[PDB]
């Protein structure tokens, strides 16, 4: 019965996470920022400095 | 992010500005008088109520806007009196009353003066400011010849990266003279002089790889 | 659709953009009434309109 | 009074903004491009589409900005879009959907009712394409005046021929010529012996001014 | 001491001028119609509405405009709505609906309280719609005899055929039309052989009026 | 645009009629005397201080508004000298002190809008009349083509100034035939073949450039 689909009375809720290891190195160190090579702007849309 | 003299005879600056209370601007307020120009001095714009006296107003943008004040200036006027104002009060920007806290903050920047320094690179005391041309140590010029200039400035702008000889001599001395390893030791003892020791630290050597920049703390 | 594509007679033509009919759209909306009354305009111009109206 | 320009692929000025059509200033539109400084005339005021676009906007206010003399140039945005608004767009004003019809009228005449500078011992005069230093009579023509011009311009600013052929000259590029060396030699020379060190040579990669003093 | 008389559809002459109360001046009051300018009696002068809009507010404006004798018109618009506000309403004098009483009277004290040039060798009689040129008869069509007075008080202006369209027409306007060529080149024609030298006619630049001698 | 004259007891436009300030229109002072009349010249207005002297000021309308002086007559007065304001003024027009910009625009373009020529321009002998599209230059009309008038006169307001022959393309010929723009250089010929050599160099030449215009001295 597609109620229970619209309802979501059966539906999960389903984590994730992805783990993001910057590491030290001779080329340097992974610097997370916005500073992001050859990026287009609805890219940036939803991301934060 | 603002200190700013807001010029009224009413006590608060929320019948001026409701939306102003919602930003970190802070908020000195100053009877509508001629007086409040001398209690200027380090306010970063000067906010001139002109909602309902548009005749002294005037006078008070006209004031603020004088021989040697550059403070910069905002009449905040009515919608049925914007026409009355223009470049005339010695402005560059107003403020409506129904200016939004988001709108306050881009006119306050916009009327301020964003202005980012151009390729001003900086490395510890040595701050390099390509365009000149010059890789000043705190304030003094510093003299290179062409290519160290182009050497440091490229591992300035790559410091911490532990480069190589035959790396560096491709991005420096071109394509080209590509033997002869041991100009960069020349080069780089000059460097090393020309700097000064004070701040050899920015330079690193690793044996058997090369040279280096480190960012001091 | 603008009228300039009617092709009618150059009177016609001008006739009908002299009292600001710019589109077929307004010409056609203007009832067979609304057309005759157009100062100094001729009937042969209203037939030709009148055809591409019903054709075109 | 004015004509105002939307550079908008709206085709029309009221989804665009609501209130210019209750003021009588009369705008036509063009779509989103640079080029359409081709288009404008005798208008006053040309305003840049940004509401949807924004960084769209802010790269054709860069290209439409303050060269000369400067026409009055706007762009519109949102609300939450006035993050990026910054004074490197190269605005006198900026403009939101929620501008009034007498707000957008007091800014218009804000930006209409300034002077170019040109000193450095040096007269400069943008429209007279004339020159002046240490004495009235400094011949400047064509060529070496806004050459002269664009390094006082740019004091500092170590400038080389590949940077002056695409500013100087138009250009072809016809470039790798030698003519500046010529043409600063002749604005080494013409300049007398005073002033001769405000343009000097930085090897490798051309010339700046060195500023007075 | 004057009867100003309001055509406005506000129903109250408060809103339209506030401080007219204040000026023991009596108001009659009707809606913005062409008919109740038969409605004026011994009324001194007459304001119109066009705070709003300004384009039916001049319309009316120039629809008294011209009919002679006449009474003079005046207009109330806003501060922003003062770039349509010019000579070519046929207004005798503007307000502003922020006009003070003492400054209405000063207005209205002065606007309620000769011969044509001679002469370029052609006459205008405003009666028959004809003109005189070194002789008594000079028959003029409708817009053969206008077309003359355009060219006769703008004697040396520079015309092109459109400038010459939109007010020697009424205009609508149609193309294609070589009018100014039928009725210049008649209008060079009923002149005689005298006075063909007083339009100038050179290529492309339109029809303008060479004055003597 | 419009030029203005302000006789006044005061030294600057500000404080007499302080909204034509807010305009860019250009105002000159003078005395509020007679001799005064004679600085008005090739004026659009002239507008006299009588907010103070009213029996003065109105014999200086007087005197500006006697049989031949076709500049249209003004002053300027308080709202307490309204009342003096009447036909015996002989004025064209009234403005208060108190009168926004655009409504002095208005104000402006209903008393003026002598016949003050729009686009009458005169370069030495090029007298450039286009409101009658002809130039005199040394007296003698320029009987120029139809297409070169404009090109004479586009180098002549643009007096000194150098433009490439596509600069040149934008402003004669616009957007049409961009390609091939000898033919300026032919219509210099045509614009010589009816100057001479008394103007001959007025038009100066640019080798590999273009031309330019000479100011005569």
């Amino acid at each position: 019965s597609n109620r229970l689909v619209e309802e979501d009375v059966l539906t999960s809720i389903h984590i994730e996470e992805h783990e993001i290891d910057a590491r030290d190195t001779k080329l340097g160190a992974e610097e997370i920022t916005r500073d992001i090579p050859n990026i287009s702007d609805e890219v940036l849309a939803d991301l934060d400095e | 992010m603002l200190e700013l003299l807001l010029l009224t005879s009413e006590l608060y600056p929320d019948p001026v500005l409701p939306a102003l209370s919602l930003l970190p601007h802070t908020v000195r307020t100053a009877p509508a008088e001629a007086s409040s120009l001398l209690e200027a001095g380090n306010a970063d714009a000067v906010l001139v109520d002109a909602r309902n006296d548009l005749s002294s107003g005037r006078g008070l943008c006209r004031l603020l806007s004088s021989t040697g004040r550059s403070i910069p200036v905002l009449a905040v006027v009515s919608e049925g009196g914007l026409v009355a104002v223009s470049a005339d009060w010695g402005l560059d920007e107003i403020l409506l009353l129904s200016t939004g806290p988001a709108e306050i903050d881009a006119r306050l920047r916009l009327v301020v003066g964003d202005q980012e320094s151009l390729g001003k690179v900086s490395l510890g005391e040595l701050v390099i400011d390509e365009g000149t041309y010059t890789a000043r140590l705190r304030g003094r010029p510093l003299d290179l010849t062409y290519k160290e200039f182009e050497l440091l400035k490229y591992l300035a702008q790559h410091a911490g990266r532990v480069f190589t000889r035959a790396q560096l001599l491709h991005e420096v001395w071109g394509y080209d003279f590509f033997g002869g390893t041991r100009t960069v030791d020349v080069h780089v003892r000059r460097l090393r002089a020309k700097l000064g020791p004070e701040h050899e630290a920015l330079i690193g050597t690793v044996r058997n790889v090369g040279y280096k920049a480190v960012r001091p703390a | 659709l603008p009228i300039d594509d009617l092709d009618l007679t150059v009177r016609s033509y001008n006739c009908l953009k002299r009292e600001g009919v710019h589109t077929v759209g307004e010409l056609v909306a203007r009832t067979e009434s609304d057309l005759l009354d157009i100062r100094n305009f001729g009937q042969k111009s209203i037939d030709e309109v009148k055809i591409k109206l019903h054709q075109l």
